[PDB]
């Protein structure tokens, strides 16, 4: 809930980061909408 | 006059709810607008 600049596992962004509703399957790591951008990421910590 | 005018406005439910897809000329310019907004994006995947 701040804007920040972020690297996830190399994956590098910014934004406004807040949990999630949804749920990636057990090997899904980064999510990616049609327009093929980046909407969500699993935290490498809290698998969440 | 008034009950074939009420058989008319009667069927002009129908078309619409039944589906006759004469709401193209609507649908066909959301998807028309919306295709470039995809596309616009879409080219920054691109190495150009
Ligand atoms: C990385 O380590 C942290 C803690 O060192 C792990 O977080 C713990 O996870 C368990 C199970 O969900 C909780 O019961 C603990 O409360 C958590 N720790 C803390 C300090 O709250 C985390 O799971 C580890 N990550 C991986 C991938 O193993
Ligand atoms: C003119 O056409 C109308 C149809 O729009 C006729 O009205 C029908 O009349 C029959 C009996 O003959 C009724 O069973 C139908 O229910 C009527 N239809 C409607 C929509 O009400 C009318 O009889 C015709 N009259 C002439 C003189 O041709």
């Amino acid at each position: 809930n701040k804007c920040v600049n972020f690297n996830f596992n190399g994956l590098t962004g910014t934004g406004v980061l807040t949990e999630s509703n949804k749920k990636f399957l057990p090997f899904q790591q980064f999510g990616r909408d049609i327009d093929d951008t980046t909407d969500a990421v699993r935290d490498p910590q809290t698998l969440e | 006059i008034a009950n074939q005018f009420n058989s008319a406005i009667g069927k002009i439910q129908d078309s619409l709810s039944s589906t006759a897809s004469a709401l193209g000329k609507l649908q066909d310019v959301v998807n028309q607008n919306a295709q470039a907004l995809n596309t616009l994006v879409k080219q920054l995947s691109s190495n150009f």
